[PDB]
């Protein structure tokens, strides 16, 4: 399998002043790279395009807001004087040719600005098992996975079964749920289950794991609080199952 | 001039099976290209289409769009709606020197539940959480989950699973407090639920 379009880093926690570089790089043989930042409230918007190593062509963002492009094709961003506003999806995109082929994006750095790092905490996450009633009335067994308390929304959950990574009786919330919706600092909650059969969760061999990566701060924030400094870290929950 | 794209309708949710229509409209007919993107949650975006200011329309799979220059306008067809069509729906052009992106249609494609079987069930705590978990699951796809009346009940969407080698789909809510007066009888009495849902003895 070819490689897509990569960004470095995925996440990124900053305060208000502070700068960051983002890099991209292309799909092999794209030559044509650009950046785009979203927002929940003004939604796409075009920061700039690199081809050949040179700027082709540009949006209206301020000027610190600037780019790059080296000889192999890799594109960097860098944004000085960090607002909260600033908190996006930054996207790169690479292309062929960007009048005429089509744009190919990665998945974006997710880059949360905040006013203080003692806003940032890790999920707890926890597994209740499934109801009786449930597994009586219908042969299937609903595990909930609850990761709770988290800020910034930068978690990826995940179900794995003995051992492998399943999606077959997954669903997860798209969207997290704001614990106090009225403030720009809430900590958030996202749920998940995980439904198999009575007689898979009948089986105490089997195994069942909610893991929640979540992404915080670096090994070169300062931290001056009490509890534990909340650094990148996976914050898991289990279950086994059982006979009766 | 500047340029505004405008895309209708902002959310739709359809039954599985039936075709879709997604609008895009451009003031400045001065483009070199417009494309056409879907978005998943937690993902960035993929290209579905790429119609060029020459060209009138392009078709892959189930999608046809076309554009009409002149008027200022594209139009995206789905046909035949599937669960895995669901996702924000991007109209992007290319003007002279610019790029410029619609806000979206987000498009969710609605499981047809064949054996509905409504029922709220209570999950057993954590001996490591101080939560208490109620499932409102297996409901038809037009039941509408609602938020509690209280701020410290939590109440999640629906959400589609597919348990695959049972040709099995199920739609699910999830609702928890650490609150003590708080029960899974009424957790989600703020919710239209269905007559006849099952609310096993606790």
């Amino acid at each position: 399998m070819k490689a897509g379009v990569t960004q470095t880093p995925r996440y990124l926690i900053k305060t208000r002043g502070q700068q960051v570089t983002l890099s991209c790089s292309p799909i092999s043989g794209h030559r044509s790279v650009s950046w785009y930042q979203q927002t929940p409230g003004q939604g796409l918007q075009f920061l700039f395009e690199y081809f050949s190593e040179t700027q082709r062509n540009k949006g209206n963002f301020p000027g610190r807001f600037s780019g790059r492009q080296f000889s192999n094709s890799r594109s960097e961003m860098n944004v000085s004087t960090l607002e909260l506003g600033d908190s996006a999806l930054y996207l790169c995109a690479s292309s062929f040719d960007s009048g005429n082929s089509p744009l190919h994006f990665g998945n974006g750095t997710r880059l949360t600005v905040t006013e203080d790092l003692n806003k940032v905490f890790p999920p707890e996450v926890a597994v209740f098992e499934p109801s009786e009633a449930e597994i009586s009335h219908t042969q299937k067994a609903t595990l909930v996975c609850l990761a709770t308390g988290f800020f910034p929304d930068h978690v990826e959950l995940s179900w794995w079964v003995n051992g492998k990574e399943v999606h077959s009786g997954v669903c997860t919330d798209p969207q997290p749920l704001k614990e106090q919706p009225a403030l720009n600092d809430s900590r958030y909650s996202l749920s998940s289950r995980l439904r198999v059969s009575a007689t898979f969760w009948q089986n105490p061999r089997n195994h069942f794991r909610c893991q929640v990566q979540f992404y915080g701060l670096s090994e070169n924030d300062e931290w001056t609080q009490d509890r534990a400094k909340p650094v990148t870290q996976i914050v898991s929950a289990e279950a086994w199952g059982r006979a009766d | 001039m500047k340029q505004e794209v405008t895309q209708i309708p902002a959310a739709l949710s359809v039954p599985e099976g039936e075709n879709l229509v997604l609008n895009c409209s451009f003031t400045d007919s001065a483009i070199y290209n417009l494309q056409w993107f879907r978005q998943d949650p937690g993902k960035g975006l993929t290209s579905l289409l790429l119609i060029q200011s020459s060209q009138r329309e392009q078709t892959s799979g189930r999608l046809n769009a076309s554009l009409d220059k002149s008027s200022g306008r594209s139009t995206l067809y789905i046909a035949a709606s599937q669960p895995g069509d669901s996702a924000t729906y991007l109209c992007a052009v290319t003007n002279f020197n610019k790029f410029y992106f619609g806000s979206g249609t987000k498009l969710n494609v609605k499981p047809n539940i064949q054996n509905p079987d409504p029922a709220v069930y209570q999950l057993r705590d954590s001996k490591s959480s101080d939560k208490s978990v109620c499932l409102f699951t297996d409901f038809d796809s037009q039941t509408n989950v609602s938020q509690s009346k209280d701020s410290d009940v939590y109440i999640t969407d629906k959400c589609v699973l597919d348990m695959r080698s049972m040709d099995f789909k199920s739609n699910s809510a999830v609702a928890w407090s650490n609150k003590s007066d708080f029960a899974c009888a009424n957790a989600f009495n703020n919710s239209i639920i269905p007559e006849d849902t099952f609310f096993p003895s606790p």
